[PDB]
């Protein structure tokens, strides 16, 4: 249930 | 944490967060020794038996936060890992002997006020501080029972005798670790949980009022269990090492 | 700076359970 983190770190 | 409570905002700035990518979970606890190292428990990266080998790109270090599960915008810092460094002589075959390892960031945090390094004790301090019946502090977002926390907990626990901590368990004990917990008769309770490994246990110096990191939240049987006590990574007898990697790739 | 944090030892302010580990260093 973690919240979505900003797609510029799982990059 | 198991009975523990929730902490204040800024109680632990040097508290970290393992996050795995994919998929996003919660993977250990670690702490901020300064701009550019975090300090963790090696298990949290390596242990074979379970087939558990976390590289560089694998992982995410999420740093200034307070809950769990929330992206806290504006406050916490995400960041990505240059390199990795397990002690080369972690015993992962036996007892977690010298479980400990370090992680170099990609760029520098800045600090504020949710995110400060702890200290280091240097021989003096460990000496007097490290003793039986003598409190540190517990963090973490792990199992509040062996369901999770929404915010970072908190728990003090009284450091063990070296002989109790010996006779609580059928693995082999090493100086290179320290137990703590409650006895069974002293009516309070406490302990670290899953989640909460590479987490700090620190003690603040009435010397000088800083925060040392004493020790790391490395094994245990079952979460606050009668007759059972948590198992830390002595951090002073490995600082040795961690000195060595600090100053020949930092 | 290490050990000072921001929010308390900066300010001269105490978190809710410092206390408890202080008065253990007996
Ligand atoms: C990787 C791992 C494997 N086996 C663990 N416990 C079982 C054991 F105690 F018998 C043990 C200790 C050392 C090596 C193999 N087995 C253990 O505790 N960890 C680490 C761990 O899960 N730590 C989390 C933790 N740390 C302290 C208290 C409770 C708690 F869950």
């Amino acid at each position: 249930d973690f919240e979505e983190i900003p797609e510029e770190y799982l990059q | 944490i198991v009975e523990g409570s929730d902490a204040e905002i800024g109680m632990s700035p040097w508290q970290v967060m393992l996050f795995r990518k994919s998929p996003q979970e919660l993977l250990c606890g670690a702490s901020l020794i300064s701009d550019r190292w975090v300090l963790t428990a090696a298990h949290c990266l390596l242990y074979p038996p379970w087939d558990k080998n976390f590289t560089e790109n694998d992982l995410l270090v999420r740093i200034g936060k307070h809950s769990r599960t929330r992206y806290e915008r504006n406050i916490e810092k995400i960041s990505m890992l240059e390199k990795i460094y397990i002690h080369p002589r972690y015993n992962w075959r036996e007892n977690l002997d010298r479980d400990i390892a370090l992680m170099k960031l990609k760029k520098p945090v800045a600090f504020s006020d949710y995110i400060h390094p702890v200290c280091l004790p240097d021989r003096e301090t460990a000496a007097s501080l490290l003793q039986a019946g003598y409190k540190g502090r517990v963090t973490g977002w792990g199992n509040l029972k062996e369901g999770q926390p929404s915010v970072l907990q908190v728990v003090n626990l009284p450091i063990v005798e070296r002989p109790v901590c010996k006779d609580s368990t059928r693995i082999r004990i090493t100086d290179n670790m320290f137990c703590a917990g409650y006895k069974p008769d002293e009516g309070k309770r406490g302990d670290a949980c899953e989640g909460d490994s590479g987490g700090p246990f620190v003690m603040k110096s009435p010397f000088n009022n800083r925060w040392y990191q004493m020790g790391i939240v490395s094994w245990g049987e079952g979460c606050d269990r009668d007759g059972k006590y948590g198992f830390y990574t002595h951090v002073f007898r490995l600082k040795k090492w961690i000195q060595k990697v600090i100053d020949q790739f930092g | 700076d290490c050990g000072l944090r921001p929010l308390f030892e900066k300010k001269s302010l105490e978190d809710k359970t410092e206390r408890e580990l202080l008065e253990s260093y007996i």
